[PDB]
């Protein structure tokens, strides 16, 4: 009940998305290597 | 070269309570870096300088 | 006892920056060290060039 949540971090979609950039992602690419359109 | 050079010599901050100085300067050097990794990001050239080559032969 | 609450969700999200910016310091770091690499030989297999005409052209003058 008050059983709460911990915030539930923005930054750790934030930080993860520039940990993909940095990785080399290409959301054109690698759609195109699933067989799908952006 | 992490010992920053005294440029602007502002003489009050030297010896200011630092308990009450250094959660400030973590929030604004997290703020410039999500501000400059987010600008960074934004930039097309942002894999070639992470991959370079360059070719000025004939 | 003092308890001296500095959000870990803040000490958490700096780590996570300082390991963007290294990670991307050493991945240029071994891809321009390999543009330096070849970009020292290309000028030196010129340099080849150089010497050997000039040396040439010496001869004939």
């Amino acid at each position: 009940m008050q059983s709460g949540s911990r915030p539930h971090l923005a930054w750790q979609r934030e930080h993860m998305w520039l940990a993909l950039q940095g990785l080399g992602f290409e959301s054109g690419a690698e759609a195109a290597n699933a067989g799908k359109t952006l | 070269d992490v010992i920053q050079y005294p440029d602007t010599i502002s003489s009050n901050v030297i010896l200011e309570s630092l308990s009450h100085s250094t959660e400030k300067n973590v929030v604004t050097c997290i703020r410039e870096n999500e501000e400059l990794l987010k600008e960074l990001f934004s930039s097309p050239h942002f894999q070639a300088t992470l991959s370079p080559e360059c070719n000025p032969w004939p | 006892t003092p308890v001296n609450l500095v959000p870990e969700d803040m000490v958490e999200m700096i780590e996570s920056q300082t390991l963007l910016l290294t990670y991307l310091t050493i991945k240029m770091q071994k891809n321009l060290f390999r543009l330096e690499e070849k970009a020292e030989r290309n000028l030196l297999l010129v340099n080849d060039q150089k010497d050997q005409l000039q040396e040439t052209i010496h001869m004939m003058k």
